[PDB]
């Protein structure tokens, strides 16, 4: 296969689509650990490199899609310098934002609980289709914390600021009913049904039907808000 | 002279503004309302012929309910204007009255009918102005949530033009006063169309006063209120804005070349007309913008008008229009004379022509030749009409 | 020639008509749909400045939640469309979005403007037709109760103008045909603006076709049929009456001169307007007193017109019409020949220009010189335009 890791393994599918999926050997879930994210970074370096990938979809062979890393390796992280922590977000951030500039229409195959990392890597692709059991959310705040891997970056330009700011500043997980309902997913299925939908829509993806290319440009430039509207939306989420 | 096609105003109606909150309009439904208003008002102009009706172009906001499914047909209806008649339902949020009036006229120049009958109206009783609404979060992608609340929009206004809670609060008290004056010296008798109504007891009874107004009010006890809208460091409250009112306006318009034949003193012709869009978080600045326009095709000089009738939907949003127009020196002396939307409530769907209608009077009061109704509207616009005494 | 003032269409765009249960469009909202169709429209015609739309009309019916407080302006935020510009939502029932066009018109041609954009947009699957509805107990004083539900009104048009269940399946077994042919032969292809929308599994992706249309249907399948309305002795059946469909309309419109000197051949020229009033018991009678009336401002004679289309409301109301207004026996060779809201759906605030859109393109495509857009109204009232391509 074109990659094989102990936590993610970048497999080929037809027409030239390949599947990358998030299947940690040995645990029960999926967190963004150093192992995680440096094999995330091989995993793209894979891709990126291989001139014969159209397409890449992105799933989970867990229960869940990606939850929180060990709060355990939380405090290590947070013990370092501020130069060695900012220069460790940066490099992680790279790997996602590198994802995330991938000349290849990406999916996100959301089947179960995707947390903070898990949401935010979510966010780095171009669309998302998720079951209509799963959850997804922002709970940084819940320690102190906001989203570090872009999240404060892409979700106000996805699914608007008022919302942005409601869904960070509360941590809350969100259902897929009101995650449609806000943009923060592009399609609703079915836990059976849902890797046909990921499937599919990739293809359309790759035929031109849909603009894969103008979906992801919103959460590269600037807020699209005016100048009053940003103070005025701004002011009273603070107020 | 007067073109065949102008615009002209035959009379102006409006009822009793009454309080929402267990008033006099508490147990009479908003088309009811309407299609009585409009009935009386036909009665007093016995010359023009309800058969001629070209079109019922009513204003309403919440148009669901008693106020859904065109309420301009269902009022209509209820009165003696024939079946043979037609009817549209206007909704431009707080400026949809005096939209109708611009439709119609606009009806009018273009030969597409020789009498219209425009109004509005706005049950806040019956019909909360936050009942059915559902937010977009789409919305927040392209603007701010916020911009929504109306009350906000004011404050933001307020601020960027240094709006303090003194002014305000010294602005309020002058609509009440001003309201009240005209009451007693019946410069609101003209305008104002009796209506069965129940007092507290639920008694039965006829009104032709304004429940809204409240006299008792001064600096000491809109100095007690309470941000409305700003908890900590707020400075538009309850007493300096708008009241939920329930009210309904009407207005009787044709052609000056039927107005001509019929032989009827106009009570007023229409110069030009005009509307302006805005920022959503400062909306309350739309009067500016639409008044140039409006002002641009009248091709006169905000000084060249005698009254104005400037909607008081806050004072925070009142005066800096009122400011940037460059008037506020010759307010007492030219604007809002018979009180405003503070102490007269603002029927959204009625409002609209309401000013439009009042403005007339007081021209007609103290001889006035060229008048100005402008008004802020939801969401970011504004619409202004300039009419003359001839 | 054409004069400076006069009204001119620069383009016309529709949403691809899906069904309210569980279509293409039962995620998507009836803001982001009129937001997003405006947006496409202006897109194709780059010569026009967004910054230029004086006034966004759009129609909508049951406005509230969703489709409340102007959702011309919510809309229009959503858009390229900047601030400045205005937008107001007219409401006539099943003739809004065409009342929008002409308020527009009446506009262009005063001189209060010189490009707006009309359109109307109804989700019925986010708000029902029935939702939100207080039937006022006055109104059985003055008319019938009865008169409201729509089918009733259709029914009672039918015998008084002897319509039989075959006529009528056979009309409606012809619509579908037709819509179906000309979809096919991408005759649709022009009109429609593709857009995203989720098929039964719910997976993302592009609609170019309406999913209203059923051509499986025969007489012998809309005989089997129950009458809808009248159980006992009906013929008026859910067959032969328009789908409930979520879909919006939009269409650009300029003065003549502004198109002029922009330098674009029009797609047609309006030439009249009007509208009238019937009795609410038969309203599906509507468009013969709004053609005449439209006609005889055109100058025009019925047998002038090339190609009409009338909004098929019901086929024992369109029917009726057809026969008396004398051009039933040249309904296959000039009369909605891309199919009707019996196949296409009829969203209430879209419907209005959205036929007198496709009017346009019929005559583009069959080389005509005069269309006529017609349809019967709620409570009693008919609206009509009379295009003309040159
Ligand atoms: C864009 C345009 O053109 S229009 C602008 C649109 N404006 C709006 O939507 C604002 C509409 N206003 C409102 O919704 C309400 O008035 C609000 C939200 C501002 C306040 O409502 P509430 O929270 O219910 O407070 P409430 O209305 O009960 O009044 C507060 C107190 O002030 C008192 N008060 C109000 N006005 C006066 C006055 N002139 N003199 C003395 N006391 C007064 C009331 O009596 C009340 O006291 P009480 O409770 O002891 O009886
Ligand atoms: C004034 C103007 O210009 S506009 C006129 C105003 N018009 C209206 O308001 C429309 C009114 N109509 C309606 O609201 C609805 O269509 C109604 C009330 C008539 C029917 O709704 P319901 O009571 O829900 O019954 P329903 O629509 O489900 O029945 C349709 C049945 O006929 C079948 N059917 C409908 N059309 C066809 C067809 N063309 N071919 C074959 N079968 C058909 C359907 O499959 C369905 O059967 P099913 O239950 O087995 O699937």
């Amino acid at each position: 296969m074109i990659y094989e890791g102990k936590a993610i393994t970048v497999t080929a599918l037809e027409s030239g689509i390949v599947e990358l999926k998030f299947d940690l050997k040995g645990e029960s879930v999926n967190k963004f650990n150093r192992l995680t994210l440096n094999e995330l970074r091989q995993a793209v370096d894979a891709i990126k490199a291989d001139a014969s990938v159209k397409g890449v979809i992105v799933s989970s062979g867990k229960d869940v899609f990606i939850v929180g890393a060990d709060i355990t390796e939380f405090v290590e992280n947070f013990k370092l310098p501020d130069a060695e922590l900012i220069a460790g977000n940066l490099e992680a951030n790279k790997i996602f934002s590198d994802f995330e500039d991938l000349n290849v229409p990406t999916v996100a195959a959301i089947n179960g609980i995707a947390l903070g990392g898990g949401l935010e890597m979510c966010l780095a692709a171009d669309f998302r289709v998720m079951a209509d059991s799963a959850k997804i959310g922002l709970p940084e705040v819940k320690l102190g914390i906001y989203p570090g891997f872009g999240g404060t970056v892409r979700l106000p330009r996805l699914i608007g600021v008022d919302n942005a700011v409601e869904w960070i500043a509360s941590g809350k997980e969100n259902r897929a009913e009101d995650a449609l309902k806000v943009s923060a997913v592009d399609a609703v299925v079915t836990a059976d049904k849902l890797g046909a939908a990921a499937l599919d829509l990739i293809k359309r993806a790759i035929s031109g039907e849909l603009d894969y290319k103008a979906k992801r440009q919103p959460k590269l430039e600037k807020l699209k808000l005016n100048a009053i509207e940003q103070m005025m939306a701004f002011e009273t989420a603070k107020g | 002279s007067l073109n065949p096609r102008d615009v002209v105003i035959v009379d102006f109606g409006r009822t009793p503004m009454g309080r929402s909150k267990g008033g006099m309009h508490r147990n009479t439904r908003a088309e009811d309302m309407s299609a009585h208003l409009i009935s009386k008002v036909l009665e007093r102009n016995s010359k023009v012929d309800p058969g001629e009706v070209e079109d019922v172009i009513w204003g309403c906001v919440n148009q669901t309910l008693e106020q859904g499914w065109n309420i301009a047909r269902m009022a209509s209806l209820m009165t003696q204007i024939p079946h043979t008649s037609a009817a549209q339902t206007v909704s431009r949020l707080c400026g949809s009255s005096m939209s109708a009036l611009h439709t119609a006229a606009q009806a009018i120049m273009t030969g597409n009918g020789d009498v219209f009958v425009v109004g509005g109206v706005e049950h806040m009783g019956h019909v909360s102005m936050m009942h059915g609404v559902d937010p977009n979060p789409h919305m927040s992608l392209y603007a701010a949530k916020a911009s929504g609340m109306m009350g906000l929009t004011a404050e933001m206004l307020g601020k960027m033009h240094g709006i303090s809670r003194e002014q305000q609060d010294a602005f309020a008290v002058r609509s009440h006063q001003l309201a009240h004056k005209a009451t007693v010296e019946g410069k609101f008798k003209d305008e104002i169309i009796p209506m069965q109504g129940y007092d507290e007891n639920g008694f039965l009874k006829i009104f032709d006063y304004d429940e809204t107004i409240r006299p008792d009010t001064t600096l000491e006890s809109l100095a007690a209120l309470k941000p409305a809208f700003n908890p900590k460091g707020g400075t538009v409250t309850a007493g300096t804005s708008s009241q939920i009112t329930d009210g309904a306006s009407c207005m009787i318009v044709m052609s000056a070349q039927r107005a001509k034949d019929l032989g009827l003193e106009p009570l007023a012709v229409i110069r030009s007309m005009a509307v302006a869009g805005v920022d959503p978080a400062i909306m309350g600045y739309g009067p500016v913008p639409a008044t140039q326009k409006a002002l641009k095709r009248a091709g006169l000089n905000m000084a060249d008008i005698d009254f104005i009738e400037l909607n008081e939907a806050f004072a925070a949003q009142a005066l800096p229009v009122l400011k940037d127009l460059k008037v506020l020196d010759k307010m007492n002396e030219k604007v809002n004379l018979h009180g405003g939307a503070i102490a007269l409530g603002h029927p959204f769907g009625c409002s609209g022509a309401r000013i439009s209608g009042t403005l007339l009077n007081v021209m007609k009061q103290n001889g006035g030749t060229f008048g100005l109704s402008t008004m802020c509207i939801g969401l970011g616009q504004g619409i202004a009409t300039v009419f003359e005494r001839v």
